[PDB]
Parts: structure tokens; sequence; C-alpha cells
């Protein structure tokens, strides 16, 4: 029960790359199995990302379909963690009507660079022991305490306004920003009076603050360069962060922002956290897009670029020419290529074992053997998809384990590409527009 | 000054509000209280009864229909003299079937 | 009566308790293997464990593959979302193609928000302040409570409220005889009007003499509302606050669709997960049905590669009738079903078969029953022969004109002569195409 928004997806079982401390891959770890050389290369690329010295390095993951290119990408994403950016898109997403392809790629590049802004603040945090306001110009008095000390404050007018709008009252625990007088209420330490009718929410309690009433603390805020661009693009441009009306941000704004971020870096305010941009199925990009990427990768603010494609010698979109991977050789020279090999019998079996664990499915060894042979014969993804169907078939007969007969049942019910194509060729007159 | 708030928490550990209006006269203009009439008088037409409709005319008393209005305006010409016969004793057939007998239509 | 559509006779998959398919049940006949597979798919959807698993319904035209998808909707009921779309709908003038798909992916995920509140309401009668003279110091007169008496229908009760309510109380401008609304957690007063007891042949007020409420003075209200994730995205993307000038400026300039960013999707997923954890919301993942999927471009399919791999995604059902056809957006690339092989590896294919003459006759009888038509046996057999010769759908279309023709002739049922006349007044595609050689 309690189905959260994240359910079991295609790559949910992947939680890392399964590498040793020396980047040497384990045969099965963190949901990944097989692809030793590609996983090792991805670990090296992940270390390059972590150090962050070198800008604009590009990597291509290549191989046949079903060989775990996207799996290696999500493994890098999970191993990298949430603190560092990881922007993932498909190549088809840049073809917007709101903006040009170059603008879309510029936004995607700048989404993947983080700015770790840091500043000092002073707060007053304490349990409200007493408050008084002599409204007739208004005057008042406030008292706050911690476990250590107590202090009475004679209030100014605007502080009284903020207190009244927030309806602060005694027994509350609050935090007051010394710089601007903003108040934030953390909870209550004392119950409200039970004599009062109808205002009887039970709520929950919070401990008294400790130590000094007034403290100075460091605070860190993380924003992307694209957020800074959109905020500074126009008046009330922050709405475009959610609506997406960021149409063709002017370049002068970006130059000013880069200079200000650099001088913040020298002045100790900010740290640059360069992340990763991942473009799955990059063969959808046009020749213009690759030409733009050639120069976009030469900036010092460029992130690490990762791409995934399966094509052999294949046409470049927007042209009549052909090249390896559907990518021009202007860009292929600028990048390192990672090759994924097809899986063996044991690796397929281990992938199916790991997938059954993720889906909470128990199957016999004969069932595993049969499904492994099916996956070798047709495809890995088809064999993975049959697991849930076979489990449902077992469940409706009130079984406890998925048996070979359930697998053959769903194999009969649901068809793969080869059989469907064969049967389509039998009904070739009935099907349309051959 | 009316002192919009005063909270002390002192007793179980608690939290209260003690509004102190001061100035005497400030109290009642913040608490006038009320004593309205809970319901009105349910009005009935003198002519053929049923609940009243529209309002009174420019003078006199409410009515239900245009026929009742016509009889009421044919009435009150018998009374502006301030003397004469009964202006309303079964005047102009003012809905006369008595399941329970009717007085004259002179409530004004 | 309600209007009769093509698939109005479909009410379900007609499966046994064991999941096996009855030969004729719930308005469907035949397609037993496909219907059993659809049974497995509805179980998959009801399990709610899976995200992004996809299904392709493949077969010749007229084999009811559209009906099976609608039968899946009937089995799931109205709780589970079911979003139908055509492949040709992605080509919008306002937003890119991949945004249209993601909008429909989010429309298929539902959310039931079950927020609760407890309140007090009725006719105010007191406006009575309490008094304790002094706040333990130099003093004028101190109240320390405010007595508020409510009566609505069931009874009367007095509430000794916090003194702080008094500011809000004359801010709402309440007096005796008014009727109000106060929420328990906040204590926020709201004036609804004044009772109908001061009404009934008074009238003439825009506030409306709102009637004296029914029920108890104290109420606990449990509101359940169904909403999709796309609705949350659209609502949170806009500045709906009327107090800003740009909001009312939005009235005059056109409110076009916009390309919603992934940041908003992530934040809405975060707050939805928080609601689910705290118990205010329940997730209802649903179905997206993309009929005529062959109309999509190669860009759309290549985006669906990523979209179906998401852990957030719904169950997707595709339908196509094409053979080995050229993929749209490519120059010369042929593939089965007009779909790339790379996406075709990501789906489970449900095949649909051509119908026998007996199945055609049975479907024709079902449609005649659905349309309120009485047909004789020989007329039904001749119509089945026509459907065998030309097409099932064409023969099904002849029922209503023939019934109208019989009604014009005073008869209450279709005989063979009426279908014979209708088959010469109207032509099928094949017969007309043969005629096109004659009339060039």
């Amino acid at each position: 029960d309690v189905t959260r928004i994240e359910r079991i997806g295609a790559h949910s079982h992947i939680r890392g790359l399964g590498l040793d401390d020396a980047l040497e891959p384990r045969q099965a770890s963190q949901g990944m199995v097989g692809q030793l050389a590609a996983r090792r290369a991805a670990g090296v690329v992940l270390e390059m990302i972590r150090e962050g010295k070198i800008a604009g390095r590009a990597v291509l993951i290549a191989g046949q379909p079903g060989t775990g290119k996207t799996a290696i990408a999500m493994g890098m994403a999970q191993a990298l963690g949430p603190d560092t950016p990881f922007t993932a898109i498909a190549g088809s997403e840049i073809f917007s009507l709101e903006m040009s392809k170059t603008e879309a790629l510029t936004q995607a590049f700048r989404r993947s660079i983080g700015v770790r802004i840091k500043e000092e603040t002073e707060i007053i945090e304490g349990e409200v022991v007493e408050i008084q306001i002599d409204r007739p110009s208004k005057v008042g008095k406030l008292t706050l305490k911690t476990t250590e000390m107590e202090t009475i404050y004679d209030l100014g007018t605007k502080m009284i306004e903020s207190l009244t709008k927030d309806k602060v009252q005694a027994g509350d625990v609050i935090t007051i920003d010394k710089a601007t007088g903003k108040i934030s209420k953390l909870g209550r330490s004392f119950t409200r009076a039970r004599d009062y009718d109808a205002m009887g929410s039970q709520t929950k309690f919070v401990q008294c603050p400790d130590g000094e009433l007034q403290k100075r603390k460091e605070v860190v805020h993380t924003v992307s360069l694209h957020e800074i661009d959109v905020i500074n693009s126009r008046t009330q441009g922050f709405l475009a962060l959610f609506s997406g009306d960021t149409g063709e941000i002017k370049s002068e704004v970006r130059e000013q922002i880069n200079a200000k971020v650099a001088e913040w870096r020298e002045e100790g305010k900010a740290e640059i956290i360069p992340g990763v941009l991942f473009i799955d199925e990059v063969h959808m990009l046009d020749i213009e897009s690759f030409s733009f990427l050639n120069r976009a990768l030469e900036s010092d603010m460029a992130p690490v670029l990762i791409m995934a494609t399966n094509r052999g010698i294949t046409r470049i979109r927007g042209t009549s020419y052909q090249s390896p991977h559907g990518i021009p050789i202007d860009l292929l020279d600028r990048l390192l290529i990672v090759s994924t090999t097809p899986y063996s019998e044991k690796d397929t079996k281990q992938i199916l074992r790991i997938r059954c664990e993720e889906e909470d499915v128990e199957m016999s060894e004969d069932a595993y053997t049969v499904l492994t042979r099916i996956g070798l014969e047709t495809s890995l993804r088809y064999a993975i998809q049959l697991i849930t169907a076979a489990s449902l078939v077992c469940r409706k007969r009130k079984g406890t384990e998925v048996q070979v007969d359930d697998i053959k049942r769903v194999y009969s019910l649901f068809l793969d590409e080869s059989r469907s194509t064969q049967y389509m060729k039998e009904y070739q007159d009935a099907f349309l527009f051959n | 000054p009316i002192i919009t708030y005063h909270s002390v928490t002192v007793p179980a550990r608690c939290s209260r509000t003690f509004i102190t209006f001061s100035d005497d006269a400030t109290f009642e203009e913040w608490f006038p209280q009320g004593r309205p009439p809970k319901v009105p008088v349910r009005e009935v037409c003198p002519v053929t009864h049923r609940p009243a409709l529209y309002r009174d005319p420019v003078t006199d008393i409410p009515y239900a229909t245009a026929r009742a209005f016509k009889i009421i305006r044919e009435a009150y010409k018998k009374y502006i003299t301030a003397h004469g016969l009964p202006p309303t004793a079964s005047a102009l057939g003012p809905g006369p079937p008595p399941p329970e007998p009717l007085p004259g239509s002179g409530p004004r | 009566t309600q209007r009769i559509a093509s698939h109005s006779h479909v009410k379900g998959l007609g499966l046994d308790e064991s999941g096996l398919a009855k030969q004729a049940a719930s308005g469907l006949v035949g397609q037993e293997n496909a219907r059993e597979a659809c049974g497995v798919i509805v179980e998959l959807i009801k399990s709610k464990k899976m995200a992004g698993r996809a299904v392709l319904l493949a077969g010749p035209p007229g084999t009811g593959k559209t009906a099976l998808a609608l039968a899946i909707a009937q089995e799931l009921g109205s709780k589970v979302p079911f979003c139908p779309m055509v492949g040709s709908e992605v080509y919008s003038t306002e937003i890119k193609k991949t945004e249209v798909l993601m909008e429909n992916f989010r429309r298929a995920i539902g959310l039931r928000i079950k927020e609760t509140k407890e309140v007090y309401e009725g006719e105010v009668t007191e406006l009575t302040p309490c008094e304790t003279e002094n706040p333990m110091g130099g003093y004028g007169k101190t109240i320390s409570h405010v007595i508020i008496g409510l009566k609505t229908a069931k009874g009367t009760k007095q509430l000794k409220l916090d003194p702080s309510i008094f500011e809000s109380l004359q801010k709402e401008r309440v007096e005796a005889g008014d009727v109000i609304y106060i929420e328990a957690n906040s204590g926020a007063v709201k004036r609804q009007g004044r009772c109908d007891t001061y009404a009934t042949e008074f009238d003439l007020e825009a506030e409306e003499y709102v009637p004296l409420p029914k029920g108890d003075v104290h109420k606990k209200k449990e509101i359940i509302q169904d909403v999709t994730l796309h609705d949350l995205d659209v609502a949170n993307a806009r500045p709906q606050g009327g107090q800003d000038i740009l909001s009312m400026m939005g009235q005059l300039m056109k409110p076009k669709k916009t390309e919603i960013t992934d940041k908003l999707r992530g934040e809405i997923n975060k707050v939805v997960n928080k609601y689910i954890d705290q118990g205010i919301a329940e997730l209802v993942p649903g179905v997206l049905f993309v009929d005529e999927v062959h109309m999509l471009d190669i860009e759309c399919f290549t985006y669906l590669h990523r979209a179906l791999e998401s852990s957030i995604a719904p169950i997707v059902i595709f339908a196509s009738n094409r053979g080995n056809c050229v993929i749209r957006g490519t120059e010369d690339i042929t593939s089965p079903h007009g779909i790339p092989l790379d996406l075709l590896d990501r789906v489970m294919i449900i095949r649909t078969m051509l119908y026998t003459p007996q199945e055609m006759k049975q479907i024709i009888k079902i449609r005649a029953q659905t349309e309120g038509i009485n047909i004789s046996e020989e007329a039904l057999n001749h119509l089945g022969e026509i459907g065998t010769k030309t097409t099932l759908r064409y023969s099904v279309q002849l029922l209503t004109p023939a019934n109208l023709l019989a009604k014009i002739n005073g008869k209450d049922s279709i005989e063979k002569e009426h279908v014979e006349e209708i088959s010469e007044l109207f032509y099928d595609a094949k017969s007309s195409a043969k005629i096109l050689a004659d009339q060039q």
C-alpha cells in the first residue's frame, strides 16, 4: 500500500555502477551486471566530473539496442548524487516553437552548471514568553527565552506590523531575521488555553531553542546559471522558470552574469558546481545543433556532455550525407567513444534475477532458464516485460511461484517483433500501405 | 488605547489573550450587542387573503393581486372624508366565503 | 434517449472469473486471445506497481482493436483515468510535439485529495463579551473571552472564543441575526449573509438573505476531489492572483499554451509525495490511449523511448493498422506498423484477427439490438453476406437507413427488400472504386 509517485520503471533497479574503490567493476553490484569496460570508463568519466577542473569534455556511449547505454547513464546519475546537477533530455526536445535550437541547447547547457551561493545572516530564535501591543503609532513589547537566557525587546512599529500580520502569540517558537524582520513560526511549546471554545486544534509540540537568543549563521543556496539568466532576462521573468516562456534570452545578459559569477567566485561568495548534460538518442539532432555544440563545448562554463546513440553509418538529419553514428566527424573528433557489447547467457540470467527482485516476483529455476532462452532468442526487454505478466497469471490462479507454463502462456498471449512481423506478412494484403 | 494583544503564558503551562480596551467609551462601540426582531409580522391581504405581495401602495396597506389593489383604491375614497358609513364592512365583496367569518377590510 | 455511437455497445471484456474469454459477452464477440491479454493488462493497471509499460494493439482494420481499448476503460471504471488521444493531435501551433505528449502522460495520472476540516456555523445571537476587569495590572476593563452563540436548525450552543477573534469579527462586519462561518484550526471568521427569517416578502438585496442552515451547529466536513497532475502543473504555472496588474493583463493578451519546465514537474512530484506520506492524497495511476500512433513523427517516437522509461509514467496503449510502412519524418525508412523497431522492442504486441461470417452476423445482431432495430432472419443473413463481401462496418452502417425505409413503408421490422434497396442507394468503398474505372 501507499503507492508513491515513483513506481517501478525501466531503470529502477539501477542504483550505481557497482565499482571498486580502484574503479574496477564488480560482476554484479548496485543493480548493474556485465559491461565491465563500459562501466569502468563511466567511472573514469564520473571522476572527471567530480574533480571539475576540465570543462566541456564530451563522451559518447555507443552500441546495439538493449545493451545498457541508458542504464550506464542512470548509473552515473545515481552514483553522482543529487548535490551535483545532472540534466537529462532526449534529442527531440530541443525542437521548440518558443525558441531556437541553439537557444534550447544553451539553456540545457546552463541548467547543468550550479552556483553555490553563500552568505551570512543573523537571526533571533526563541520561545515567546510574552507579547504586548498598545494599539491606539503603535507601540509594544516582546519577551523571548531559550533554555539558557531570556530578554525583553521594546518593539518598533514595523516589527509590530509583521508580528500582527503573522499573528504571533505567546507559547509560539519563532525565528526573526535581524536583517529585514521577517518572522517564521516553527511551532509551539505550550498548549493554547482549553477554556477557549472552537479553536481546539491539537497540533504537535516543539522543544525550546538552546543557547543564545541571537546567532550568526552561514547559509548556502544553490541555483543554476539558467535560473539566474531567466530571473535577469526581464522584469517578472521568474515566472518563465515554471511556464517556460524564456524566449531567446539576450547574450549580453549571459555575459554580464558570467562576469558577475566569476567575480563572486574571486570575492568568496560563490562556488561553481559543474554538472552533466545527458542527451539520449542524440541522432535526432540536426547538423546545425552539432555545429553549435562544437563551439559550445569550448567555453570554460561548459559542463560534461554525455550522449547515447545506436546507429551505424547513418544519415545526418538536415543533410543528404552519411557518417558514423549519425553524427558529423567534426564532433566525433571532440569526444571519446564508449562501446557496449551484447550480453551473454549468464548476464541475461542475472539481469532477470535482479529484475524479479525489484518487482517482488519468485520464479523457479526452470522458469529462469526458459525466460533466459526467450530473451536470448527475441530480446532482453521482451523477457523483462514477460515477468510481470507471468506473475499476474500466476496470481490469478492463486499460485505462489511463476512456473514455466505461465511463461509459455504469456509468450502465447503477447507477441514480439519477429513473430508479429511474420504474421503481418501472412496478412500482408489485409494490412495497409505496405 | 485598546491594547490589541497581551499574552503571558503563566499558569498547567498555557497561553492566553487579555484585551484591555481602556477609556470606558471605547468598549461599547466595539461591542454594541444586538436584539433584533427574530421574525416579522406575516402579512395577509385584506381582500381574498393569501400572503401579501409587492408592498403597501404609496399609502395604506399591502395587497396580493391587482383586483385587491383595485378594491383597496375604490376603498379609502369612502374614508378621506374622515366621517361616514363603515368604509370596509364587507366592502365591494372582499373575499366573502366564511369557512371562518371575516371582519371588514379596515385594518389601517 | 442517449445518442448511439459506434462503440456504445461495448460494456467490457466479457471474461470469466478465471480470466478466460467468453465467446460472446459484454457486447464483444470473438478476439478471445486478445481479450485475455487485455484482461492481463487491466490486472497490470489495477496492481499500480508498474510505470511506463506499453502495449501495442496490431491488426487489420475493423478487427475491433479500438473497441478493446475502450473495453479496458469500462473494466477499470471511472476512478482510474483514461486519456484518449490521436497521433495527429501532437501537431500544435502553440507548443512543441513532445510537450503535447508529456501533457497527456500527466493527464493519465490521477490524484484524490481527501482534505478534512471542522467548523461551526449558524445564526449569531449574542455578540456577548465576558469580563474580568484587569490583566493583573493597571487596567481599564478587560474581557478575557468573547461569548458567541450559534443556532442553525438542530439546536443552540454558546462558544467562549479567544478574545483575539474580535478584530476579525468587526472586520467581517457581523451583527445579531447574521449567519457566519468559522474554521477550527485558524479561527478565521467569514460572513455568509443573514437568515431567511428576516426575508420572505422582503427581498431586494445583492447579499441574498441566505437561508438558515440545516444540520448541527458543529460540523466536520470531509471533501474529496479528483485531480490530475497536468491540472496541478497548469494551475501552478500561472500567476492567478487578481491583485497583480499582470494577472488582469493576461485577460486581454491571449493565454496560449506554454512549454512547462521539468522543474515544475519535479516540485509537484515532491509536494504530491509529501501529501501521500502525510495521508491527505491518494495516487491513481491510469492509462493513455494513443490511437493512430503511425501518424507520429520519428521525433515523437524517439521521445517516447525516454518517456516510457520514466518511473512516473502511466500505462500506454498504442493502436495501428499499417503494414510495413514508411516512418513519418524519415525519407525512406520502412518498419513494421509504421513504427520504429527500437520502440517496437519496448511494447508488448496484442494481435487482432479478422472475423468469421458467423461473428460478423453476431456483431450485426448486437448492433441492431443496440440501435433499437428489429431485423428478420433472412435480412440478417443477407446483411452478413454483404459484410462478408465488402466489410463489417459497412454492413453495420446499413441498419439505420433500412429501418427508416421500413418506417416510411409503415413496417416495424427490416426485411430483405429494404437492405437490398439500401445496398443500391449507397455504395461501399470497393464497389465505388471499381466504378471509378468506368467514370474515370
